[PDB]
């Protein structure tokens, strides 16, 4: 999915 | 410093697979569930792919059919009902996830009806039936194949384009390298990598375009149009 860049 | 193959990253090819199967069985058959928390984003998304997409429908020597389109990686079918139904006489759906492609029969009402085939596969396992596609759309999906995977699956559907049909690519984006989220067991790869293994597909780019108006702290995306 579209997500949070870690 | 930076990885540039999978065969960095994955440990265990066989797991890698089977995380990711077990992760998408508990995750909701809703907009928010394919979207990750995000399914607020949805109409932005859908709108610049429309726009993207409609480039290649216009008169001319090399128009894009609209007869068929292939949704790879599905879900429930969130890019069909509002991209590509609209667009395409049919539909064909291909997704890893049977309880999606089950509630896809009711997200997508009655326009659902000119879905035709609903292949519970993953893309791995998947040849398309040649001279089949007009569009073959693989959006939020590229990171669950492995780099050999991914360029063997591009080839096949390659050879399953009607005349003058396209595959596009959305997807995440890593700014360098090719990075592991080992909770949902995928890669972001960086565009260098993702250019690499389009090449090795025998694939060109028509078009390439970052999406604009996202939220800030979530991974670039980008769209590519191939052949
Ligand atoms: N190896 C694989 N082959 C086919 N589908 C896969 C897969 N790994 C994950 N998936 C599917 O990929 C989807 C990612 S969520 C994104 C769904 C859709 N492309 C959209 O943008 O709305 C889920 O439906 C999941 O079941």
């Amino acid at each position: 999915s579209p997500k949070r860049i870690a | 410093v930076p990885r540039g193959s999978t065969s960095e990253v994955i440990e265990d090819e066989k797991q890698f697979y089977s995380k990711a199967k077990t992760y998408w069985k508990q995750i909701p058959p809703t907009v928010d569930g394919m979207l990750g928390g995000y399914g607020h984003i949805s109409s932005i998304d859908i709108n610049s792919s429309r726009k993207f997409l409609q480039r290649f429908l216009r008169e001319g020597p090399n128009k894009t059919g609209t007869s068929c389109a292939l949704d790879c990686g599905a879900g429930i079918g969130r890019i069909t009902k509002r991209l590509l139904l609209p667009l395409f006489r049919e539909v064909d759906m291909v997704d890893i996830t049977e309880d999606f492609l089950v509630q896809a029969k009711t997200y997508l009402g009655e326009e659902g009806k000119r879905v035709r085939n609903y292949f519970c596969c993953g893309l791995q396992d998947f040849t398309p039936e040649p001279d089949s596609y007009d569009v073959i759309w693989i959006q939020w999906v590229i990171g669950h194949l492995t780099d050999q995977h991914l360029a063997e699956f591009l080839r096949r559907c390659k050879g399953s384009l009607r005349p003058n049909g396209i595959i596009v690519i959305k997807d995440n984006m890593a700014q360098e390298g090719v990075i592991l989220d080992d909770v949902d067991s995928s890669v972001c790869r960086d565009l260098d990598v993702v250019r690499r293994i389009i090449c090795s597909a025998g694939l060109s780019l028509l078009a390439e375009e970052r999406q604009e108006n996202l939220p800030d702290e979530i991974y670039h995306v980008y769209s590519f149009a191939l052949r």
